[PDB]
């Protein structure tokens, strides 16, 4: 987050250490929380892994200082500082140094070997190997990195050739490709390497990405696929995330899906993504919901599981969103009630019958306040996903079990309850089965209702009045239409829809005190205007003529300097 | 069933048709299209769709047979009918209306036809995408 | 238009669905727990008109008061500058630079011309640039309203 704020809380701790005096075993897990709830609340960087580092070194926690910075190199592949940091906590270790450390020195040359700040790693790794007795593992080494392009490629080339003294041409003329693919690389690199160091630069701004050399790495990356593309996507992903960049993440996504690479690494990277991006961007989260709906076909069964654990995730920290239920009603109703056209009707019934009890038993239960935590919808409902829950139900009762009493008793006893009834999907499936159905009087009733009772969004009741229109017009006939017109309430379905057009409260069914005269020309100030109690401007001169005529009656005169304004902005917003 | 015959009278349908015979002239065939469809009975719907979309189907006009919307509103014709039990719909559907599509129009007709599945046939998504492979 | 009263359960996009048919909108915001939110019109019409048709209609269950306020610049600003009690001093909106004369205000477009005097010749494009209108605008939004009133009813959008 903030780095004076940062510094200043370290700053804080650092005092307070120094005023302790004593072991102060309160006070380090103070600091031990202070550095979690940093690392939770920022990007976990460099410099706050190293503060952790150092604090666990001067608490004498070898330990705990290499778990904060095996995390942040295994969360961050540019983490110089972090993986300086466990080199030397690794240099001094125990027997099993030789397997924990070559492991780590391996993921790290497959991550960001290629990158121009890879110098240090690379001499830790000609150091284990220099110190270690495994020849073949340190040649191993050297060939990896050998043929990985570096700002100190020439040095690096030139380190390996001279300290094969046991395999100094043992493959001549693969030895000689990697060194002058290496040099070509290098020199290729150089100055995208000089522009990024000029350049590339964590502030978090646009000097920040450093846009030019981000540009060039791109294009570099993307034209000149010198076949070194496997590594050289991680080296540009290392600066691309030194920078978080919605745009980039959706680059780099879909230059992997142009690489058509394993499944588990690009759900990895979609996890990693999903973690490492704060909330409120919904796009990359529901890219990876899309990329878990069109590839599940090919496992099956872990792709089940990784979409019930996002859906639930998305669905807490997004508790008005309303896609992730019907995602996650299509992929349980696809999974767990799997159907298929070969097996038999009577088996093919039981399924959606189980469908149909389960859905009622969750809804019944969740209105009832009753909530069962074996069942995964019903702790995964939300107060906003209700009604599209209760209109699945009615759809699948209504198309498949073909159940028109039992469609009609749920319309019934679902509508009154204020929890759906001001609902969009709910009223637009209703409108759809009284459609499908011919019947005209609960249309009517429907269109009646649509301004009174019924509140709905003026799109979607536009809409309603425009199609309920339409199909009026082209199924019903003069006789119809004459005997559901009724004058007292000046209903016609031809006219009223159009009169109704855009005014929500369009009612069919003393012009002084009203707040429309009061503010007529002006809309927001409300001031009474004075008139004449008995105003003849009506009356003609001819009959004026008849009579003397009376002395005018006033209304309103005190009130011609005095206006009032209901400064609602002010009073709720401002002054909260 | 007094199924007042709509479009389906011969003074009409045949401005209707002959209004979707320009086919890339005009602008309202979709409208056109999905306004005739809504007529949900036996043979309302048995003539609908033996007049207008098995007479498409067998001319071939490229531009309806690729455009997804077309074949949205003819699946939507045949399973909102109240006439064919649910097996029978169902049936007819994965088996006569999707083999119909040639596959070169997959790139184009799978936006709509996904939707649709996705909406109504949750199960037989998994059919829809290993045959349009 | 300062609308007031939100239930908390609506959002920008559900917010932006009840007020689009009144005129087309610059920006709509609901900021986070304010109980509150914004919708920008570019017209004056389309305001007042907004104002007066909606105005106690219930979004999510409770009942909505609207009046006119400010931006979200300008409402930083003047929290600012009440904070420091300084100056309060406002800025007037911008104008459209008198005369115009192919706009005609609260028009709504979605997707040759003679440029006659009956049609409507220029138009905002919806969020932003500017479209000359044309004559299949109409088929469009009749499209657009089939097809959002056939995937709304499955629940792909609560708008």
């Amino acid at each position: 987050a903030l780095r004076g704020l940062d510094t200043q809380f370290l700053q804080d701790n650092t005092a307070l250490v120094q005023a302790y005096r004593g072991l102060d075993w309160s006070d380090i897990s103070s600091l031990t929380q202070m550095v979690d709830v940093i690392e939770q609340t920022v990007v976990k960087y460099g410099n706050p892994n190293d503060s952790i580092k150092l604090a666990l070194e001067t608490i004498l926690w070898q330990i705990l200082r290499k778990y904060p910075l095996l995390f942040g190199f295994w969360k961050r592949f540019a983490t110089i500082e972090y993986q300086l940091f466990g080199l030397k906590k690794s240099i001094a270790v125990l027997a099993t140094s030789v397997k924990w450390f070559p492991t780590s020195l391996e993921l790290w040359c497959d991550y960001l070997n290629v990158l121009c700040v890879n110098n240090p790693n690379e001499t830790d790794f000609i150091r284990n190997n220099f110190e270690i007795a495994k020849d073949l593992i340190g040649k191993q080494f050297l060939s990896h990195p050998f043929w990985d392009k570096f700002i100190e490629f020439e040095v690096g080339q030139k380190n390996w050739h001279n300290v094969q003294r046991i395999y100094e041409y043992i493959i001549e003329v693969p030895l000689h490709q990697y060194a002058r693919f290496f040099t070509s690389y290098k020199k290729f690199l150089n100055e995208k390497n000089l522009k990024t160091t000029r350049n590339i630069d964590i502030v978090l701004r646009k000097t920040q990405t450093t846009v030019n050399e981000i540009w060039q790495f791109e294009s570099k990356i993307k034209q000149p696929f010198f076949n070194l593309g496997q590594v050289l996507n991680d080296d540009l992903e290392n600066w691309s995330r030194y920078l978080y960049h919605e745009n980039t993440w959706m680059m780099y996504i879909k230059w992997l899906t142009k690489k058509n690479i394993s499944d588990e690494v690009v759900v990895d990277i979609y996890q990693k993504a999903n973690t490492f991006l704060p909330l409120d961007f919904k796009t990359l989260r529901y890219d990876f919901l899309r990329f878990l709906k069109r590839k599940y076909r090919s496992n099956n069964t872990l792709f089940n599981n990784i979409f019930n654990e996002t859906v639930s995730r998305y669905l807490k920290i997004w508790p008005n969103d309303i896609l992730l239920m019907t995602e996650y009603l299509c992929m349980l109703k696809r999974h767990s009630f799997k159907n298929s056209l070969d097996q038999s009707p009577k088996e093919i019934l039981e399924k959606q019958t189980s469908f149909t009890k389960i859905l009622e038993t969750s809804i019944t239960n969740y209105i009832n306040n009753q909530i069962d935590a074996k069942v995964h919808l019903q702790t995964l409902i939300n107060d906003k996903n209700l009604s599209i829950v209760v209109v699945e139900l009615i759809k699948t009762t209504w198309l498949v079990l073909k159940n028109n009493m039992q469609t009609r008793k749920y319309f019934n006893l679902y509508q009154k309850n204020i929890l759906i009834k001001n609902s969009v999907p709910f009223w637009l499936t209703y409108y759809k089965f009284e459609k499908s159905n011919v019947n005209f009087t609960k249309l009517n009733k429907f269109i009646r209702e649509l301004g009174v009772e019924i509140y709905l969004p003026t799109t979607v009741m536009n809409d309603i009045l425009t199609d309920y229109k339409t199909f009026y017009l082209t199924h019903s006939n003069i006789v119809t239409y004459e005997s559901s017109i009724i004058d007292s309430n000046t209903f016609d379905p031809i006219l009223y829809p159009e009169l109704k057009m855009s005014n929500p409260k369009y009612d069919p069914v003393d012009w002084h005190k009203k707040t429309e005269w009061k503010e007529a020309g002006h809309i927001g100030i409300t001031t009474e205007r004075p008139q004449i109690s008995n105003s003849i401007i009506e009356c003609n001169s001819g009959t004026l003529i008849q009579k003397p005529i009376s002395l005018p009656n006033f209304r309103n005169l005190e009130k011609i300097n005095q206006v009032k304004i209901n400064d609602l902005y002010t009073e709720e917003f401002l002054k909260e | 069933d007094s199924q007042s015959n709509g479009l389906l009278n011969k003074e009409l349908f045949d401005k209707v048709w002959k209004r979707l015979s320009c086919k890339e002239k005009k602008s309202g065939q979709e409208i056109l299209l999905n306004n005739l469809v809504q007529f949900y009975s036996k043979d309302t719907v048995e003539f609908v769709e033996k007049n207008i979309f098995q007479k498409i189907i067998e001319f071939g006009w490229e531009y309806y047979l690729q455009n997804g919307m077309f074949w949205n509103c003819y699946c939507r014709l045949i399973y909102f009918d109240t006439s064919r039990s649910y097996l029978d719909k169902r049936q007819y559907i994965v088996r006569k209306i999707w083999p119909q599509i040639d596959k070169k129009f997959a790139q184009s007709v799978l936006p709509s036809l996904t939707e649709f599945c996705e909406s109504y046939f949750p199960e037989e998504m998994d059919t829809l995408e290993e045959m349009f492979t | 238009v300062f609308i007031g009263g939100l239930s908390s359960l609506v959002t920008e996009d559900e917010l932006r669905a009840y007020f689009q048919p009144f005129g087309t909108i610059v920006y709509v915001k609901i900021p986070v727990g304010k109980c509150c939110g914004f919708v920008q019109y570019v017209d004056r019409l389309s305001a007042e008109a907004a104002i007066a048709g909606m105005q106690g209609f219930p979004i999510a269950n409770s009942r909505v008061r609207l009046s006119w306020g400010r931006s979200a610049k300008q409402t930083a600003l003047l929290q600012q500058a009440m904070l420091s009690n300084s100056l309060q001093v406002q800025q007037q909106q911008p104008g459209l630079q008198q005369p115009n004369y192919g706009y005609i205000p609260s028009s709504t477009c979605e997707a040759s011309s003679t440029m006659l005097p009956g049609c409507q010749i220029l138009n905002y494009s919806n969020p932003q640039q500017v479209i000359m209108q044309g004559s299949e605008a109409v088929v469009n939004s009749t499209n657009a309203m089939l097809n959002r009133l056939e995937q709304g009813s499955n629940g792909f959008m609560f708008a």
